């Protein structure tokens, strides 16, 4: 008998919550880097197949890049919204750069 | 219905939809040699009344276009003389259910 | 995702539009002007790409929102372009409108009335009214303006009335109706409009010509040439190539978009423009560039090296060029060369932003543009939206385990201490979580973290037992803060033994490869443990395979993995409704031994085997006390039979309230093996007692109508699972006490059996030469060394077809000798025999191997077949250097007489190696893309609450699933009437009707079913076209889930036929009700993704047909011709012609020949050209044909037919070929005194032919045709033979259009038919005397559609796809095929699953995630399209819950207080 | 016009390979077979059965 050099699971990994890429905010690739297991198009198709919409939501959103983001209802955008800078006593409020008018320009 | 022999002049073909509400249908006698609705793979196509269509669109809460389509120039559509909007009932034999009623809208 | 953090607002729809320059300038956080990114020291330069106003960068706070790198979302900036630029994505469109417009009146060159006609048609199409858009063309009255303006008024009047009329009713909303067919009609018009727009040369409004605009690959437009005739009219315009700047084009389009605003309003709006926005030309131009936030332009850090931003390199280059060109144009004010570099700078700035966005459409490795970023490889949509890397997931090599449940997974403690669930702390679980908190993150079952109600997290990782004990006593403390009193603490607890996990084995070809398993943490484990019952569904073999474990983090996802995607419901696959669960190897071999007559057991042994597999403490029992049968032998010694153990296992796992199972099945092992008069093949179960027959792979394997499947139908899926786990343990324990082995003794033949082997193989030596003498055609069987035979075999060697005939004949003959050896020696000649011969036992049981493998081991390997033929042979005629050239021996051809037990002769062994290697390469070389194309177009298709099959956008695909609404995973025992009868009271208790009788109707449908049966019996002998259409099916009129009796006519006919043919306390009327109720309970659930399931049911089994042919296209290439490409040009187009009974076998063969057609080449034997150079080049072309009676009996061609073709076609074709060759060059019996009728014929031919000068044809005998050709002295040398040859095989004497050959095959299933190698229905229509024109079949779908219609083509698709699967003996439910065909015929045409067919689809997001993302996005923006977010793809893009299955409804809470 | 055989007759070409196996269609003893090594070098051999009474093809690995 001959013992083959390969470890059985050299690719043995487990990830709960590890590092994420800046652009996608999704688990980064790399077993040793505490990386994420990819749920590809075929696994997406299989989760649609069972009619199991919360499992798909769980993999492709909830446990991937789920972000509670600010949106302006007036113009419908996530990129124009920003946290306002308040005074010593005042509180910061989420404001839209697009729909807001420059104070001086507001004339009667 | 105008059954022509070999071909029709392109100038003469323009006179076909020139007199509404009267409709003109052209057919080549070589293409009429065999009836297509007699073929085993061609099910029974039945043109529905404006009331029968109205009822079908209600039962399934459908919009005219939201239905499976049949081309206005489809061989069977040309046979029954279908107009745009007219719904056709197709009784097709299935090798799972037997007689099955399906429908198609002529656009 | 946090349940403590709910969201009150939701995105309902996405609107595609263009950003205006004015809009960007206001929202911008900072104007970017500097090409440098960093100042000295290391701070970002003010006005640069890294400005802090664009967000927090380099440990500095954002200068807009003030937050740090974590909380700052980043802010958009802008670059002010000094001159407007063409937007690359919309350049093609602005180009179309530039070429289509007049440069004088600034209107489109197309007549205003024609333009208004398009605007009218496009306005009516904003609402779902296509019929009205066509009816507008009927509105009709060089034409006066007063008359044309009345036509525009009458047309506008009809448009306003047709909209209002449809608006009054529920035909269209204020927002307008939009369907795929509506979209198809819009796309057709917008195309036709632009085609008519571009076609006009001279403006129809003002008769002046405009100068034509030309274009290059890059975004740049220029002027065109102009002949004198065009000049003569550009000068009379007033009487009655040069580059054009971006500003000039914008200024031309500015006026045109103002003057033609009415039509463009509907050209650019898919639905009515309720926003009332003006369609401006500046949308196609860029006066500014938005600068994305620093957040999405961060420099990539790889280890120590911090790479410069990929985006900042090309973007800074654009800024350098912008600043350089605005200054190089500023010094020009104080003024050739300055204009030259100014124009050159105007070009390099447009090419700079073009490089900023794209490559392949730039240069000719460059920096990738934003288009390239969205389509890097598969694309951003495919790699990061449709698919994603996930949290709370693990991967490991799978190891087998029979001690865990079939619904469980063995989780290593390594994974258990890392994978956590957010468990909210409550009064009912405070005890359980307090322990987990104390235990911590390294002791299982523990907890890694604790989340307080304020939202903060407390890690338990660094803490000692003391702090953990303190936090545990603080878990259920009441929230002091009123803003979080609603909330309760969470504990991120270790994965326990009660949790669900998603097990995945890639490739996930079908949903069964992704099931839900129950976690079972096994101590001291380093691998994922999996039970053998799961091996089939995952298609996972424990050969070092890897599996993915997903740990869903919420209860809704838990419930789904435990009740929908869980393993228990996967016993039957939806592909064929057959089992995919069962025991695989040791258990099958164990069962054949345990259930054998010879197997006896003492009280001690018997009771041990019972408790060994059935443990009441683990809830395996149903009686709370292990019940035991009495012994089968009382005196002398008390003994139990092996079969009694199987009876006792069922007696303790099946419910006590229900009666025992009754089944009469069969075995894989024939009675002959068990001796004389045994009935051990007949599997008999009477009142849950195994009384006859052993149990094979055919009973407790993944095999239909076996014991496990029978138990599954009578007692349910939970009991069948228990039986599988119980049997699985029993056989494991039995294999431990009573082992199973395989050895040399199982491979040996007896001295008698080995004698038979040598004697049958002694006749094989003659076979080699016998077959070689048959194909060669030689009487009395010539010797092997015959010189004429060796010359004849050489002829065969040089031709691929001739060698094929030799190989197929010799193979069939030697394989007949093989079959004889195997039939004699196995098993009647084997030394050790079944049940003791384990090698034989494993093949018969179905545990592992077959009788073919057994025969290669004990008898012979046989003929080594290579790519359908024998062994390859060298140019020398030698198959090996050892064999003689043209050796007429079976061994030389690859026939191996040797077996693996005795060994293979060196010569034989080399041949075997060739066969082995060939098998290996095909596996490596040869369903991914085929399935991907179907799934992307069918993802949305599901079952609606109105039982119809509807797409994602609500468009109807089918009125009912397969026409009967039955779930394939239920349609199994629905025809097993005897089974259902034997288990009447068991199933009546299962399908409890007492809680349903008040919710359904018992007569309405049952009465109607009789009325339809009445009219059906009346027109039984009548044809389908003459059949009554009075009453349509009962399923069409009554809902199957509400009316008892609304059943498919197929089920109705089958059920009634059973009650008539079988007269048997159950009445024939009460049984009818039970079966009616069974059908009701077998209905497909509304929400079921029948679309994905269908594509998975066609994809997954199409992997089994990756191997090559053993004429027509088969397997995946044929499936691709249909589903993937919908080819109108099929590789093997055929026609099946049903011949009558009055037409004989000889008459049909004569008819085949008649359709059969000869060519001039086919009747010619020799051509002799006697080139004599004289005066004049004289060419004497003599056509020596075959004998007149020979070609007349082989092609049905007369001598008269040959005369007409040569005298009219051939000579005219030959003369044209010689003239063309002249231009290309410069760029025995004696016949004499020909006479009278012949002289007049020759003289007439001389007048019709220029160079032949002569033309004499054999009119009496009909064997030759001689004609002389006279050429000029300047024509010189020419290769006439080669010229003649080519024209002969090009000259047609005969042929029926589009048909090549008509053949007569063996009658297919009793039907007398003729298979054509071509398609032309109209030609076969004339052969009514021979062919039944109402039964003429064809494989070509497009050809069928063109002649017989969409429904006929639809029927061809379901039949042809079925032929592909039936050939490889794969059964796919017609419900899948019918759905696929209905989707291909949804538009009334023949659409394929590809980019072309998809064009007519509502979801632009679905389209973007398929291919050409930026292209589909451009088409969406130009339509001003609203993505309704109703397709699975679109929902995934915006993070919305999928509308399929659990997302097909809403959950509302009933609250008591007013 | 070729001295050797160039074409096979309509039915004069019999299937040589035959093995004793129970027919799932009705019940026949004589049944044809075919061998080819599909998939990877680790995967087993697939058997292609064929009936003589009707003429029905088949595909099953084990
Ligand atoms: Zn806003
Ligand atoms: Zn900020
Ligand atoms: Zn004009
Ligand atoms: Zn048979």
């Amino acid at each position: 008998y001959q013992r083959l050099r390969h470890m059985v699971n050299d690719k043995f990994q487990v990830r709960s919550t590890g590092p994420v890429n800046s652009l996608t905010m999704q688990p980064v690739k790399g077993r040793k880097r505490h990386g994420g297991i990819r749920v590809g198009e075929m696994e997406r198709d299989a989760l649609i197949g069972h009619g199991t919409s919360f499992l798909l939501q769980d993999r492709l959103l909830n446990s991937s890049d789920y972000t509670q983001a600010s949106v302006c209802r007036e113009c419908g955008s996530i990129l124009t919204t920003q946290q306002s800078v308040p005074r010593i006593g005042s509180i910061s409020t989420v404001c839209c750069r697009r729909c807001s008018m420059r104070f001086e320009d507001a004339k009667k | 219905i105008f059954v022509y022999q070999n071909n029709i002049t392109p100038s003469a073909m323009k006179l076909v939809p020139s007199i509404p509400p009267a409709t003109i249908e052209t057919f080549n006698e070589a293409a009429l040699v065999v009836n297509i609705t007699h073929h085993e793979l061609v099910p029974k196509h039945i043109r529905l009344s404006s009331d029968e269509k109205r009822e079908l669109l209600k039962r399934y809460r459908l919009k005219e276009s939201q239905l499976p389509r049949i081309q206005r120039a489809d061989p069977v559509a040309l046979y029954l003389g279908l107009k745009r909007g007219e719904v056709v009932k197709i009784i097709r034999k299935s090798e799972t259910s037997g007689r099955y009623a399906s429908y198609r809208i002529c656009m | 995702m946090d349940i403590s953090k709910p969201v009150g607002s939701e995105i309902t729809s996405v609107d595609f539009g263009i950003l205006t320059a004015k809009e960007i300038r206001n929202l911008s956080a900072k104007q970017i002007t500097n090409p440098t990114v960093l100042d000295n020291l290391g701070h970002p330069v003010s006005g640069g790409l890294y400005d802090l106003a664009l967000g927090a960068f380099l440990r500095n706070l954002c200068s807009t929102c003030g937050l740090d790198e974590k909380f700052c979302p980043g802010h958009q900036g802008h670059i002010e372009l000094p001159v407007p630029c063409y937007n690359p994505l919309f350049f093609n469109q602005l180009y179309i409108y530039l070429r289509a417009s007049c440069l004088f009146c600034h209107h489109f060159r197309l007549k205003s009335v024609e333009v208004h006609r398009y605007a009218c048609k496009l306005r009516l199409l904003q609402y779902g009214l296509i019929d009205e858009s066509y009816k507008l063309d009927e509105i009709t009255l060089d034409i006066s303006s007063t008359l044309l303006n009345e036509l525009k008024s009458k047309r506008s009047e009809y448009v306003d009335m047709a909209i209002a009329k449809a608006l009054s009713d529920g035909r269209t909303t204020e927002r307008g109706s939009f369907t795929a067919t509506v979209n198809d009609e819009r796309k057709k018009l917008v195309h036709e409009f632009h085609k008519k727009l571009l076609s006009r040369g001279k403006c129809d409004n003002c008769g002046m010509f405009s100068p034509k605009f030309r274009k290059d690959g890059f975004t740049k437009i220029f002027e065109t040439a102009l002949n004198e005739k065009q000049i003569t009219n550009n000068r009379v315009k007033g009487f009655i190539s040069t580059y054009i700047l971006s500003t000039e084009v914008k200024n031309i389009l500015d006026t045109v978009f103002r003057k033609e605003q009415c039509v463009l309003q509907y050209v650019f709006h898919s639905r009515p423009n309720l926003s009332r926005k003006l369609v401006k030309a500046d949308s196609f131009f860029m006066d500014v560039l938005v600068v994305p936030p620093t957040r999405f332009r961060l420099p990539s850090k790889l280890g120590e090296e911090v790479h410069e931003n990929s985006q900042n390199q090309l973007l800074s280059k654009v800024l350098t060029t912008s600043l350089l060109i605005r200054d190089l144009n500023d010094d020009l004010s104080k003024l050739r060369v300055i204009f030259s570099r100014l124009m050159n700078a105007f070009v390099t700035i447009q090419n700079d932003v073009n490089a900023f966005i794209d490559s392949t459409k730039a240069q000719g490795v460059p920096i990738p543009g934003v288009k390239q970023a969205l389509e890097k490889k598969e694309g951003l949509f495919r790699k990061h939206m449709m698919g994603k890397r996930v949290n709370y997931a693990a991967r490991s090599v799978i190891s087998p385990d029979p001690n865990i449940e079939t619904n469980e997974i063995g989780v290593p403690p390594v994974f258990a201490v890392k994978l956590t669930y957010p468990e909210p702390v409550t009064a009912y679980n405070i005890a359980e979580l307090r322990q987990a908190v104390i235990n911590g993150p390294d002791k299982w079952p523990g907890a890694t973290q604790i989340q307080n109600e304020d939202g903060s997290l407390v890690s338990l990782i660094g803490m000692s037992v003391e702090q953990r004990k303190a936090l545990a006593n603080q878990l259920l403390t009441p929230s002091s803060n009123v803003s979080t009193h609603t909330l309760n603490k969470k504990v991120y607890r270790h994965i326990k033994n009660r949790d669900v996990v998603l097990m995945n084995r890639q490739p996930t070809l079908h949903k069964a490869s992704m099931m839900g398993h129950k976690v079972r943490v096994l101590p001291n484990e380093k691998t994922l443990r999996l039970h053998y019952a799961n091996t089939g569904a995952y298609n996972a073999d424990f050969d070092g395979d890897e599996m993915n474990m997903h740990f869903p983090q919420n209860e809704n996802a838990r419930a789904e993995a435990l009740n929908l995607a869980n393993t228990d419901s996967q016993y039957l696959t939806p592909t064929s409704g057959s089992p995919v669960r069962g025991l695989i190897q040791d258990h099958i071999s164990a069962g054949v031994w345990l259930t054998s007559k010879d197997s006896f057991f003492t009280r001690e042994q018997y009771q041990q085997y019972i408790y060994g597999c059935i443990r009441p403490e683990d809830g395996h029992t149903t009686r709370s006390k292990i019940v035991t049968l009495p012994p089968t032998i009382f005196k002398p010694y008390p003994l139990w039979t092996g079969k009694q153990i199987i009876t006792t296992v069922l007696l303790n796992v099946t419910p006590p309230d229900m009666p025992g199972i009754n089944l009469i099945s069969k075995n894989k092992i024939k009675n002959e093996y068990w001796g004389k008069g045994s009935l051990e093949n007949e599997v008999l179960f009477k009142d849950g007692a195994l009384l006859c027959g052993i149990l094979d792979k055919s009973q407790y394997g993944a095999s239909k109508y076996g014991i496990v499947h029978s138990l599954h139908e009578v007692y349910g899926p939970e009991v069948a699972a228990k039986v599988l786990s119980v049997l699985g343990r029993l056989f494991t324990n039995y294999i431990t006490a009573t082992a199973f082995t395989c050895g040399m003794d199982d491979l040996r033949l007896t001295a008698e059996g080995n004698k038979w082997r040598t004697d049958i193989l002694k006749t094989s030596v003659d076979t080699g030469r016998e077959a070689a003498a048959e194909v060669t055609n030689l009487d009395k069987d010539t010797p092997a060394d015959d010189p004429e035979l060796l010359k004849r075999l050489q002829e065969i060697l040089r031709d691929n077809n001739k060698s094929g005939i030799l190989d197929a004949v010799t193979s069939s003959k030697v394989n007949a000798i093989t079959s004889q050896v195997v039939s004699k020696c196995v098993p009647d000649g084997t030394m050790k025999k079944f049940p003791c011969n384990s090698m034989q036992a494993m093949a018969l049981s179905g545990a592992k191997g077959s009788n073919v493998n057994v025969s290669q081991i004990m008898c012979l390997l046989g003929q080594q077949a290579l790519e359908g033929r024998r062994v390859p042979v060298m140019v020398s005629g030698k198959t090996l250097p050892s064999f003689k050239p043209y050796e007429t021996d079976a061994m030389a051809g690859g026939y191996v007489k040797g077996r693996f037990y005795s060994g293979i002769k060196p010569q034989e062994y080399y041949f075997h190696c060739m066969a082995g290697r060939e098998g290996l390469i095909d596996t490596a070389v040869k369903s991914g893309y085929l399935q991907r194309c179907l799934t992307k177009q069918l993802e949305g298709v599901h079952v609606s609450y109105d039982n119809s099959i509807r797409d994602a956008d609500g468009t109807l695909v089918q009125f009912m699933y397969g026409g009967d609404a039955i779930d394939i995973t239920k349609e199994s025992h629905m025809t097993q009437f005897e089974f259902c009868l034997d288990n009447y009271y068991a199933l009546l208790k299962k399908y409890n009707p007492s809680a349903l009788i008040e919710h359904l109707d018992v007569e309405s449908a049952l009465k109607y079913s009789k009325k339809t049966l009445k009219y059906r019996k009346k027109h039984s002998k009548e044809p389908h076209y003459k059949q009554s259409v009075k009453y349509d099916p009962v399923l069409a009129k009554y809902n199957p889930a509400k009316y008892l009796g609304s059943v498919s006519e197929n089920f109705q006919d089958k059920l009634e036929s059973f009650l008539d043919k079988n007269s048997k306390g159950v009445n024939e009327k009460k049984f009818r009700a039970l079966m009616q109720l069974k059908y009701m309970r077998s209905l497909i659930n509304p929400g079921e993704a029948v679309g994905i399931i269908a594509s998975q049911s066609v994809g997954e089994p199409s992997t089994q047909m990756t191997l090559n042919t053993f004429n027509v296209t088969l397997g995946i290439p044929r499936l691709r011709e249909i589903v993937m490409t919908a080819s109108a040009a099929i590789k093997t187009p055929q026609m099946t012609l049903p011949i009558w009974n009055d037409v004989s076998d000889e008459q049909a063969d004569t008819f085949c020949k008649s359709i059969s057609k000869v060519l001039l080449s086919e009747v010619i034997d020799k051509v002799i050209v006697t080139e004599t150079t004289g005066t004049a080049r004289s060419y004497v072309i003599h056509m020596r044909f075959f004998d007149n009676n020979e070609y007349s009996e082989e092609y049905d061609v007369s001598k008269e037919e040959l005369q007409n073709v040569i005298s009219n076609q051939f000579i005219h074709l030959l003369e044209a070929a010689i003239v063309k060759e002249i231009k290309k060059q410069k760029r025995v019996e004696a016949n004499n005194n020909m006479n009278k009728v012949q002289r007049d014929r020759q003289s007439a031919i001389i007048s019709h032919h220029r160079f032949i000068t002569k033309y004499n044809f054999d009119d009496e005998s009909g064997k030759w045709c001689e004609f002389k050709l006279e050429l000029a002295a300047d024509t010189e040398k020419l290769l006439m033979v080669n010229i003649v040859e080519e024209i002969c095989r090009k000259s047609i004497i005969r042929q029926i259009p589009h048909i090549d050959r008509c053949v007569h095959p063996e009658p297919e299933n009793g039907k007398r038919v003729l298979v054509t190698e071509g398609v032309n229905f109209q030609a076969m229509w004339d052969q009514e005397a021979f062919i039944d024109v109402d039964g003429i079949t064809s494989n070509d779908v497009a050809a069928v559609l063109k002649t017989y219609g969409v429904e006929a083509a639809r029927n061809t698709i379901v039949n042809e796809i079925n032929n592909v699967f039936s050939r490889y003996a794969i059964s796919v439910s017609f419900r899948h095929l019918d759905l696929i065909a209905d989707m291909m015929t949804r538009q009334g045409t023949y659409l394929a699953f590809n980019r072309q067919g998809m064009e007519t689809s509502t979801s632009s997001f679905m389209k973007m995630s398929y291919e050409t993302t930026c292209q589909f996005l451009t088409k969406a923006v130009l339509d001003n399209e609203r993505e309704q977010l109703d397709s699975p793809s679109a929902r995934i893009v915006v993070g919305k819950l999928n509308n399929v299955g659990t997302g097909s409804f809403d959950v509302l809470a009933k609250v008591p207080n007013a | 016009k070729s001295v050797v055989k160039t074409s096979l007759k309509k039915n004069e070409l019999k299937d040589g390979a035959t093995i004793k196996e129970k027919c799932p269609q009705c019940g026949n003893e004589e049944m044809n077979y075919h061998t080819l090594q599909l998939r990877s070098a680790d995967e087993g051999a697939t058997v292609f059965y064929t009936c003589t009474s009707c003429g029905y093809k088949f595909r099953t690995n084990n």
